[PDB]
RNA sequence: AGCUUGUAGUCCGUAAGGGAGACAACCCAGCCCGUGGUUAAGGUCCCCAAGUGUCGACUAAGUGUUAAUACUAAAGGGCGUCCCAAGCCCCAGACAGCUGGAAGGUUAGCUUAGAAGCAGCUACCCUUCAAAGAGUGCGUAACAGCUCACCAGUCGAGGUU
RNA sequence: GCAGCUUGCUACCUCGAUGUCGGUUCUUUCCAUCCUGGCCGUGCAGCAGCGGCCAAGGGUGAGGUUGUUCGCCUAUUAAA
RNA sequence: GCUCAGGAAUAAGAGCUGAAUGCAUCUAAGCUCGAACUCUGACCUAAAAAGAGACCUCUUUAAGGAUUCCGGUAAAAGACC
């Protein structure tokens, strides 16, 4: 079931579970990567989708699972902070007959990201910004949407 | 600082380089080279031994260009000045292969044991030397020069075998 | 009499078809097959063996190979040819390759905006090398 | 295969049931498909003298029979021309059953085989008792 | 066996992982498809 | 659609298959000259198929060496007149008659075909064409040849057959010498093609008229049960739904036979002088006797008996010197046994 | 979904004429008849009335030459090319080439008789030195000439992210 | 993402009828290439493979079961 | 019975020279090779090619054509010889 399907906003929030029935759980497991006890860490570089977008929670899991991954290798297990921000709260529906009674059922959940808004924020120190960076470029390759990366703080520290 | 995109081709005695028309014409003590040298954009003036070549724009075609026209003016002042030499490796390992020249051809029989002898091209006056087990190509054009040590050692590609147990060919040693 | 000699063949074209429907002359052109083409090689040789290859046999376009009747062609679809006005200006209209025998010495005329130098690259072909490329003796 | 002088038309096409003429144990043989042989459209699989079949053992011993094999054509009723003219027809056709190379797996041929296959084949040639 | 001049010109170039073009064997992006990434030619 | 495969009907290289144009085939290209001046074209009629036996001389044959039966197509070459000679121009729109000069003496059958040229300007057309040559006006000769059936007596007509021919030489001023020194005269079969050599043979087919596709084509019949369900000899459909239109290459009824065709690498196997020597017991078939000198061409040559048969030295023959060929034994016998 | 079902405006339906190649409903325009004039939309190389128009750039792919459009291909990538900006190095001589040394460390420990710096897990390894590491290569059953990360001189201008 | 060659979805055309499936016959096209031609890589010695690129000129068959399409099986075949 | 190629220009690709980018670089210009593809070459057809052709011969109350006649190398009628 391709990430094509439920990928365009073209409707209303589906959250409220309580007048709905049966949501799959999520995949992704973590949201708080690396040591997560830091907060002096200078440079903090984020992702941010460029359009309108839903993400399944499989997405966002192979996003973080392929950034964390990254960031363990190259800065060590505690050489990174890296936070999703975003909670796939949006529940994605499927109509499993033909038209009639199409109202589908509930098939996973995703998050309706905006334009320019942060998916994951790593922060590294000045030695590993670039390693931070590829990281989150190869986590942009799993998501449905273009990417760009851009530096929070610290970018005096970079050049 | 400035940035300069003509460029200055020293004419060396002995050697009459003109430019009438579009095509630049090289004499010296090695003989007569002729070459065609047409680039909307780019000026070529010969002037008290001493060719420049510039361009009107300096976008990164007309530097390459310009780069282009001036390696060729230069190679080809050398080629009627000193001229150029390539040099060439007989190698093989059961098959002696037999090389000889019959004119604007370069004869490779028993290649690998073949029946058929191969037959490279000699390109303008270049010449080629079999001088024992390696060949040595001379000439005023580093173009026929560069060219016919390329057509002899492309006619000994050995073309379905693994290359790192069957090598036999002529290869070249030395470009021009 | 038009020396196509170094010519645009589109911009010659369309001033030939405009002079034709101006209605008061016969026009010559001579060394069609010194006509220009601006584009790479590459592409203006697939798209004339597109063009050259495409119809049906009993019905289909037969796009010529001669480079004097492919620049008639040219003009042709500039013209309204179906018509007995565009009918009068095809009439009017011979294309040589070379100089023919009879109008050997005659004076000639060249549109200069349609001239080849003024081109900003090298990226051109001549009509003649298209023709021969068809397969087109001449 | 090497070429024969004379012009053979493939007179059997597959489902021919030949008589083997070797001391094999094969008595019938039909033909299955023709070695070398590729055909066209709708045309049956076709064999002349000289040629290999796939045969399919239709008669004989309970050993040989129901078993796939290699035969040589050697007799054919179908007339076939000679270099210098001559045509040539058998009263029957006839086989005997080979291996890939030609080698025949009986001893003796009783009846006389085409001189083609007897240069096609020389152990074919050397088996049998006379060569017409 | 193995001779130094005919390695130099048969194995002593790169190779693109996408598209497996010969390129020299300083070159670091392939010429024919523009590949970042190159391997020498396995000799062995 | 999982579709078996065969190869398309017939040649679509003979399109359109339309009755020739003339009774005699003319030849589109000529070979490059590799010797002597001499024509490259000859003229015969066809008589007939017997056969030779001869020893195999073919190189690398399987049966070099061992006596062979060739059928061989006889065909009588009588003397041929060169009437003309033509000059051409070769200019950007193809070759141009430029000039011609007709033999002062020329047969009086002629007359059957054209009006005879007269005894007029031989000399100063004959200059006319020298200084045409030597203004570089002209890019080749050719020579205009008539046969002369009339000394045959199986083909009944005494009107010529008039065709242009090639004169193979090495430069256009040899030529024009050569086609002087030929010009008005009777040039013998000996004079163009040698024993044992390639030619090749054009001709008009045999017509067998109006024929159906299963003849013209080869198209398959019906088969089984529907051979007796009325169209047994028609082709199975005629198109698609689209392209809503008959092909051009679909198979159908129309003219058979009686085309121009080119045979390549037909050997003559003798140059002959006396007709009796090929002449069968009771004469050939509706044709009667060779009477002046023939010439033997292996294998089969297109046309039936009588039909003017072009001959012409081949265009794209392989094999080298192939030597005169020992023929043992021709067969007179009666070919109406 | 040129799907289905709502809503506001406006159309076609029932809307000519002008223009988009043609176009129910897209643009101008709502239209009594005739004549003259000037415009709208749209266009001005030819087909085709009017620009082979002007200025300043870009594109090399015939890309394109497609208002809306049911009539128009994405993610991803590009030392293709043209721009803007910010770091770092730079005539106290960069960047890439041409030359010149990689001499004291160690043959650092590794079951099996053998990978003694490239299986391998670890360093304030030299006093100090313009200059030599617990190691970047076709190569070694246990050693080696032949290549680097480095300061040196070289012509001499920008280099790099 | 492409295609529209599977099956769906849909109800725009056709109910004063556009004759169904499969096969057969004949013609044609596409290329996403099975063989044949040319190449590149290889964990390519040769033989032979495996992977990929160009290329649609020619070829791509015969049989047993089954109405089959599809598929299975047989023996040939360069490939079927 | 006959039924080849050869040449040209290319695809992928392999190279030469070559700058942008001092070096290097098959490429950005330029150049050499490179397929059963394409073109040419063979072969069939083709003055109804509207630019509706070239040349020669014969003759302008003729040249010559058709019809009738005897036929067949042709032929459904016509046509063709
Ligand atoms: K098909
Ligand atoms: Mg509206
Ligand atoms: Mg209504
Ligand atoms: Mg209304
Ligand atoms: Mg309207
Ligand atoms: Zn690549």
């Amino acid at each position: 079931k391709p990430g094509s399907m439920y990928r365009n906003v073209r409707q209303r929030s589906f959250t409220r579970r309580k007048y709905m029935g049966g949501v799959p759980g999520s995949q992704v497991i973590h949201y708080d990567m690396g040591d997560k006890a830091n907060t002096s860490f200078p440079v903090k570089i984020s992702l941010i989708v460029e359009e309108k977008c839903q993400i399944r929670h499989t997405a966002l899991e192979a996003a973080r699972i392929t950034a964390n991954r990254h960031l363990v290798a190259d800065t060590g297990k505690m050489g990174f902070y890296m936070k999703l921000r975003v909670y796939p709260h949006e529940v994605i529906r499927e109509n499993k007959s033909g038209m009639r009674r199409a109202f589908g059922k509930n098939v996973g959940t995703a998050a309706r990201v905006k334009p320019m808004q942060k998916i994951f924020t790593v922060a590294v120190e000045k030695q590993n910004f670039k390693a931070a960076k590829e990281a989150l470029w190869h986590a942009g390759q799993k998501l449905p949407t273009p990417c760009r990366i851009v530096v929070d703080e610290g970018a005096e520290l970079v050049q | 600082m400035v940035k300069e995109i003509a460029r200055t081709i020293e004419i060396p005695e002995g050697v009459s380089v003109s430019l009438a028309q579009d095509v630049f014409t090289a004499t010296g003590p090695k003989g007569t080279v002729e070459r065609k040298l047409w680039y909307p954009g780019i000026m070529i003036d010969v002037k008290d031994g001493e060719v420049v070549v510039d361009a009107e724009y300096a976008r990164k075609e007309q530097k390459a260009m310009v780069g282009t026209f001036a390696s060729h003016i230069r190679n080809l002042v050398k080629g009627v000045n000193e001229g150029f030499e390539c040099k060439m490796s007989i190698v093989y390992a059961h098959f002696p292969m037999q090389v000889k020249v019959d004119g604007k051809t370069l004869i490779i029989g028993n290649f690998l044991g073949e029946k058929k002898p191969r037959f490279a091209k000699i390109i303008g006056e270049t010449k080629v030397k079999v001088s024992g087990n390696d060949v040595t190509i001379t000439g005023i054009n580093k173009e026929d020069v560069g060219q016919t040590a390329a057509n002899i050692e492309q006619k000994t590609k050995i073309k379905r075998f693994d290359p790192r147990i069957f090598q036999d060919g002529i290869y070249i040693v030395q470009k021009a | 009499v038009i020396d196509a000699k170094g010519l645009i063949l589109g911009r010659l074209a369309s001033s030939v078809a405009k002079q034709l429907l101006s209605g008061d002359e016969k026009v010559y052109i001579i060394n069609a097959e010194q006509a220009i083409i601006s584009g790479s090689r590459a592409a203006t040789l697939r798209e004339y063996r597109e063009t050259r290859e495409r119809g049906a046999t009993e019905f289909g376009p037969y796009f010529p190979k001669r480079p004097d009747r492919i620049l008639k062609r040219t003009i042709r679809g500039m013209l309204p040819y179906k018509r007995a006005r565009g009918r009068d200006a095809m009439s009017r209209l011979k294309v040589y390759v070379g100089v023919p025998y009879e109008l050997k010495g005659a004076e000639t005329v060249t549109i200069p905006d349609a001239d080849m130098r003024l081109l900003s690259s090298s990226r051109y072909v001549e009509l003649g090398e298209v023709s021969q490329k068809m397969g087109s003796k001449f | 295969m090497k070429g024969m002088r004379s012009n053979i038309p493939r007179a059997l096409n597959a489902g021919a049931q030949i008589a083997c003429v070797d001391n094999t144990g094969a008595k019938v043989v039909e033909i299955i498909s023709v070695k070398k042989y590729r055909g066209v459209k709708n045309r049956m699989p076709c064999a002349g003298i000289g040629d290999m079949c796939v045969v399919s053992v239709k008669k004989g011993t309970p050993e040989m029979r129901k078993q796939v094999l290699l035969a040589v054509v050697v007799r054919q009723k179908q007339e076939f021309r000679r270099p210098d003219g001559l045509h040539v027809s058998f009263e029957d056709n006839a086989m005997v059953i080979t291996d890939e190379e030609g080698i025949p797996k009986g001893t003796d041929i009783k009846g006389p085989v085409a001189r083609e296959v007897a240069e096609r084949f020389p152990k074919i040639g050397t088996t049998a008792s006379i060569i017409v | 066996a193995r001779f130094p001049e005919a390695e130099e010109r048969l194995l002593n170039k790169k190779i693109c992982m996408k598209c497996n073009a010969r390129n020299a064997i300083r070159a670091t992006r392939c010429r024919k498809c523009g590949y970042g990434t190159l391997r020498v030619k396995s000799k062995e | 659609m999982a579709s078996i495969h065969r190869p398309k009907r017939g040649s679509l290289a003979f399109s359109p298959r339309k009755r020739a144009k003339s009774h005699i085939p003319r030849f589109r290209a000529w070979p490059e000259a590799t010797g002597e001046p001499k024509l490259q074209s000859f003229a015969g009629y066809k008589v007939g198929m017997t056969h030779v036996i001869m020893v195999d001389d073919t190189k690398n044959s399987l049966t070099q060496g061992m006596e062979i039966s060739v059928p061989v197509t006889v065909i009588e070459t009588p003397a041929i007149r060169v009437a003309a000679i033509r000059a051409y121009a070769e200019d950007s729109t193809g070759e141009k008659a430029i000039a011609e000069v007709w033999a002062a003496d020329l047969d009086p059958e002629l007359k059957r075909r054209i009006p005879i040229p007269a005894a007029g300007n031989q000399a100063e057309a004959l200059e006319n064409i020298g200084k045409l040559i030597e203004e570089g006006r002209v890019s080749d000769v050719r020579a205009v040849i008539y046969t002369l059936p009339k000394s045959l007596t199986g083909v009944p007509k005494k009107v010529p057959d008039i065709m242009e021919s090639g004169i193979s030489a090495r430069d256009l001023g040899t030529k024009f010498e050569y086609s002087k020194t030929i010009l008005g005269t009777l040039v013998s079969v000996t004079d163009v093609f040698k024993n044992g050599t390639l030619v090749d043979t054009a001709a008009i087919t045999i017509g067998k008229g109006t024929q159906g596709p299963v003849k013209r084509w080869g198209i398959q019949l019906m088969k089984g049960k529907h051979s007796r369900q009325g169209s047994l000899r028609q082709v199975g459909t005629l198109g698609a739904f689209n392209p809503s239109r008959v092909s051009w290459r679909v198979p159908q009824m129309g003219q058979m036979g009686y085309h121009q065709r080119t045979e390549f690498n037909k050997r003559i196997l003798k140059i002959g002088s006396d007709g009796e020597e090929v002449t069968p017991e009771g004469g050939f078939i509706n044709y009667g006797l060779v009477r002046g000198d023939y010439i033997l061409i292996k294998g089969s040559v297109p046309g039936p008996s009588k039909r003017l048969i072009r001959l012409r030295d081949p265009i794209r023959a392989k094999k080298a010197d192939l030597g005169e060929p020992n023929i043992l034994y021709i067969s007179r016998e009666s070919k109406q046994g």
